């Protein structure tokens, strides 16, 4: 039961996970230009709304 | 005074409406120079002469000059991007639009909790702002006029025809 | 004063005046009667213009107030002047302004 | 304020490298010559970077109410004014493969240079403005210098566009920042407010607007999509000055400006900028495992680094020492960029893959393992001393998620860069004094982080001696 | 008599209005008419602040506004030009060969 080294996986487990958010986070570099003002605008509106709930 | 920045103010809200979501090059950018020229009455308005002036001389003479010289160089007409209408869909600009409504909201919110005393639209005269630019400015003019240059060579490198 | 409302109001009419009679000559004209690739050149033209006039701009603001701005104020548009000139130097000198060939 | 003699001594390296460009621009006015205006160029940027030892005997002044020179107005001067001269450097054999004019590259890069010398000394919102349009605008015709290329011009396309967009949401910013305040200089920002008042909400919505505006600049997310194309599609010396240059000058402004504005201490843009500081660091090192492009891959390096920039940044109040590790960490950025970007651009000239690069160029494969092992914060190297700075400084302020963002972004940054240092050296299937002047540049830069990792006290005191006006 | 926050809501207004063309319009033509109706919201902001404090300042940076937005119109009318000479349409979709 222990010869596929169980705690080894279970310290793999991060790796798999930076792996699935990187491609997840490279499916915002899509390369168009119009989404790029658009993100550019979302961030404006997140970090605006973040200034004024802890203002 | 006032009657007049906020005719000037809904004139330049109206046209900037239309040029958004116009289809014609030309009349978009004839909308634009009615969008300047309420922009420069809002200048005028509030006392900033020199800005209004300058407005109507360089905004509204000479870069929308420079944008309909290029349309009219373009050809710009019936192409197929132009046709479909886009733009005009509601599920393509529903996303900006609630974008720019929430931006605008905030930026609202923002705004209207600052203290106000109000403008006395006294007139600042173009003499203090040449008195200003060459006096605690000038750095700003020299490096200006360096940044022109920049755009002046970089404009030229990029469009010649060879 | 009296003498500013009225050349403002003076200024108003004079404005309203001309636009709608440039509008009803048009309207009396059609009323009355029977009836039975451009090159980059042109581009870099208006660039020049725009740029140059962004610059006279500044020069603008300079000539209205040079006494009060001092020696000072003319050594700075000195420079601004030769910076200027040195760019017009360089745009004649290359072909940028030369529409023959 | 007026303009005094002694004032016009504070200000050699902005007057040497305005009259570099009259100089450089009237030569091309005589005739085209590459090599005449390239080392006209780099004789008026070498000028600057000797009279810095004029001003440093000047000592710390206002110049005008715009400006202000004293420590690291000298220190960032100094980066750029070596930015600016690797970048030429780097662009002279790069150029010799351009069949089109040439000449305008380094008159580009000068005024670069001089935007950034603006955003090293500006004490004003009108020179942090001016600055940064200086930097972007001819980054612009630099970024589209080969125009015929889809990647270029595409590059140029791009970030014109969103750098214009960005420059008019800074703009907006300054607008709702001055309306507040009703004075633009650093130390007014804030000072008409008491009593706990700090929190205004127009001075803070100009604050955000000019945070989306610089972190465009400083590649921060999430103002950060323009990065990997930008990179990859500009040209190698350009995107070395993008690397460096232009990320020194808009840091170090932005340094200045919140350490001058009694609004910098507030605790939302605090707040702000730590979940802006986290998102950066760990997206810039997560969209980085899968590149086989190394200028994306410096990209979202670029923005990883500028995150942890960002982290020395936020305990600048409650810190002590934050000022010293930016300069520090700015250093051996700079360095290390220089050399990665001077191997890439040597392997891109002259104008027409990095695995095995060993076994026909082993000298460029060395300097490059040796600055992908400082990005990635290992010691004996001045990456190690920076990331050790910046630890420190978050262990000062208590800033523990940003330090656990450092230390798992490190890893995964350390992955990709062992992932290239290793590729170097496996298995897969120039000849003038100005190519070997960018080997000899990228070679000094190596020896410097080596030494500098080994030894970092000079390093350290030539910043500590950077202090400014309290 | 005129209030500051009217004139900044007015400002406010025509930058969203500015960047709502530049992000929903495909065309570059239009995108470059929504920066710089952005880049004219913000100087028009920026005279409304220096006019409340009646202060040069605000025209000042008004001048450097248009400074900026009349060479950044050049450089990407220029850009806009080479697109259309090399590609023979505007379709800013269309670049969007550097991805990933
Ligand atoms: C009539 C209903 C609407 C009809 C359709 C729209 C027509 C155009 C409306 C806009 C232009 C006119 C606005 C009304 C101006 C009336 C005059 C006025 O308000 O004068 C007061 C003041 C005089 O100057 P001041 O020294 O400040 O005096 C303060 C008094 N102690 O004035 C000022 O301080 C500034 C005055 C305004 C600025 C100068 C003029 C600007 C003109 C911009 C035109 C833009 C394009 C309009 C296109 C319309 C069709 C689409
Ligand atoms: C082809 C031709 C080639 C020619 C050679 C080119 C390469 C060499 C370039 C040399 C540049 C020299 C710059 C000298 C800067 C320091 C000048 C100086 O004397 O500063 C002294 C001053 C403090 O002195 P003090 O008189 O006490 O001041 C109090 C008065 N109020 O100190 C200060 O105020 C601050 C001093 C530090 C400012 C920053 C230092 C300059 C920038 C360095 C960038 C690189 C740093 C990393 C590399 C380090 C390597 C060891
Ligand atoms: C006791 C627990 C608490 C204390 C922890 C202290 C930290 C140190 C000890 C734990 C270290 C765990 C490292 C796990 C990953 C090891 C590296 C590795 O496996 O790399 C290889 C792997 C790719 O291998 P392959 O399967 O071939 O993938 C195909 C790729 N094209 O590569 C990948 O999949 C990508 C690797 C990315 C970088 C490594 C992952 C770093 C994640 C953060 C680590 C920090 C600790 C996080 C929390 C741990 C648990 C609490
Ligand atoms: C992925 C990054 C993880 C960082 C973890 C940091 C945890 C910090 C906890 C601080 C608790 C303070 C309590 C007072």
């Amino acid at each position: 039961l222990l010869k596929r080294d169980p705690l080894n996986s279970m310290m793999n487990i991060p790796a798999v996970l930076s792996r699935f958010a990187g491609k997840g986070l490279l499916l915002s570099e899509n390369g168009y230009l119009r989404w790029y003002v658009a993100s550019m605008s979302i961030g404006a509106v997140v970090v605006l709304a973040l200034l004024m709930v802890l203002r | 005074m006032e009657f007049a920045f906020y005719i000037c103010g809904l004139i330049a809200i109206l046209a900037t409406l239309r040029v958004i979501t116009h289809t014609n090059p030309v009349h978009a950018l004839l909308y634009l120079i009615i969008s300047l020229l309420a922009i420069s009455g809002v200048f005028f308005s509030l006392g900033a002469y020199f800005a209004g002036a300058l407005e109507i001389i360089v905004y509204a003479g000479a870069i929308m000059v420079l944008f309909v010289f290029v349309v009219m160089m373009l050809n710009l007409g019936g192409s197929e991007i132009e046709q479909e209408r886009q733009w005009l869909k509601p599920q393509v600009w529903i996303g900006p639009a609630i974008l720019s409504a929430i931006m605008l909201v905030v930026i609202v919110y923002a705004i209207l909790g600052v203290n106000d005393q109000g403008i006395d639209g006294t007139p600042i005269s173009a003499k203090a702002v040449g008195i200003t630019l060459f006096g605690p400015y000038v750095l700003a003019v020299e490096l200006a006029s360096m940044l022109l240059l920049a755009g002046l060579v970089v404009a030229f490198h990029v469009g010649r025809e060879e | 004063s009296t003498e500013v409302i009225a050349h403002h109001w003076a200024f108003a009419i004079f404005l309203i005046v001309a636009i709608g009679l440039c509008c009803l000559m048009l309207v009396g004209g059609w009323f009355l009667g029977g009836r039975a690739r451009l090159s980059a050149k042109f581009y870099l033209v208006a660039m020049f213009f725009v740029i140059f006039d962004v610059e006279a701009l500044y020069l603008f603001a300079w000539s209205t107030s040079i006494r009060e701005s001092g020696w000072v104020g003319f050594v700075e548009a000195a420079i601004f002047i030769f910076v200027l000139l040195a760019g017009l130097v360089y745009l004649v000198r290359i072909g940028a302004l030369d529409w023959t060939p | 304020m007026t303009i005094t003699p002694q004032n016009l001594i504070a200000l050699l390296p902005l007057l040497i490298v305005g009259l570099t460009v009259v100089v450089v621009m009237l030569s091309i006015a005589w005739r085209r010559n590459h090599f005449l205006n390239a080392t006209l160029s780099v004789i008026g940027l070498n000028a600057a970077l000797v009279s810095l030892w004029f001003v440093g005997q000047a000592g710390a002044m206002d110049v005008t109410p715009l400006m202000r020179v004293d420590g690291f107005a000298m220190l960032y001067t100094g980066l750029v004014l070596l930015a600016s001269l690797a970048t030429c450097t780097f662009a002279y054999p790069w150029l010799e493969g351009y069949n089109d004019n040439k000449d305008e590259f380094y008159l580009l890069v000068l005024i670069a240079a001089l935007g950034g010398i603006l955003l090293a000394n500006a004490n004003h919102l009108a020179s942090l403005f001016l600055g940064i349009e200086l930097i972007s605008l001819p980054l612009f015709g630099l970024v589209g210098y080969a125009f015929r290329q889809k990647r270029s011009l595409e590059a140029s396309i791009k970030y014109t566009i969103l750098s214009a967009a960005a420059s008019s949401f800074l703009l907006f910013g300054m607008a709702l920042v001055y309306a507040q305040s009703g004075d633009l200089s650093f130390v007014a920002l804030g000072k008409n407010l008491g009593d706990g008042m700090l929190n205004e909400p127009l001075l803070l919505a100009g604050f955000g607007l000019m945070i989306v505006g610089l972190g465009f600049k400083l590649s921060l997310v999430p103002f950060h999509l323009w990065t990997p194309d930008v990179y990859q599609g500009a040209p190698a010396p350009v995107s070395t000055f993008l690397a460096t240059a232009s990320k020194i000058a808009i840091f170090g402004v932005v340094m200045r400006l919140f350490l001058y504005a009694p609004v910098g201490d507030s605790e939302a843009i605090r707040v702000v900028l730590a979940i802006i500081a986290f998102a950066s660091i760990i997206f810039g090192n997560l969209m980085a495992l899968s590149q086989t492009n190394i200028k994306r891959l410096l990209g979202y390096s670029s923005i990883s680094h500028l995150g942890y920039l960002l982290v020395a940044l936020i305990a600048l109040q409650t810190g002590e020492m934050s000022m010293e590790a930016v300069g520090v960490y700015l250093a051996g950025y700079l360095f290390s960029s220089l050399g990665a970007f001077g191997v890439v651009s040597l392997m891109s000239s002259p104008y027409r893959s990095y695995r095995g690069l060993f076994w026909h160029r082993p000298i460029l494969a060395a300097v490059m393992t040796v600055m992908m092992l400082s990005l990635a914060g290992i010691p004996m190297t001045l990456g190690f001393i920076g990331k050790f700075y910046v630890l420190a400084v978050g262990v000062q302020a208590h800033l523990w998620w940003l330090v656990g963002a450092v230390v798992v972004g490190s890893a995964i940054g350390l992955y990709y860069y062992l992932r290239v240092a290793v590729s170097l050296y496996l298995h897969a299937p120039p000849s003038n004094w100005q190519y070997s002047a960018g080997g000899i540049v990228v070679l000094i830069s190596a020896l410097l982080v080596l030494v500098l990792g080994v030894w970092p006290q000079p390093l350290i005191s030539i910043v500590r001696l950077a202090m400014p006006l309290m | 008599m005129i209030p500051l926050q009217h004139g900044l809501i007015l400002a406010a207004i025509l930058f969203v209005l500015g960047l709502t063309g530049l992000v929903i319009r495909r065309n570059l033509l239009f995108m470059l008419i929504g920066l710089e109706i952005m880049i004219n919201a913000s100087a028009l902001a920026f005279v409304v602040a220096g006019s409340y404090w009646g202060q040069t300042d605000g025209q000042v940076m008004y001048i450097l506004a248009i400074s900026l937005a009349a060479a950044e119109a050049s450089i990407g009318l220029a850009l806009l030009l080479q697109l259309h000479r090399r590609r023979q349409n505007l379709n800013i979709d269309s670049v969007s060969e550097m991805r990933g």
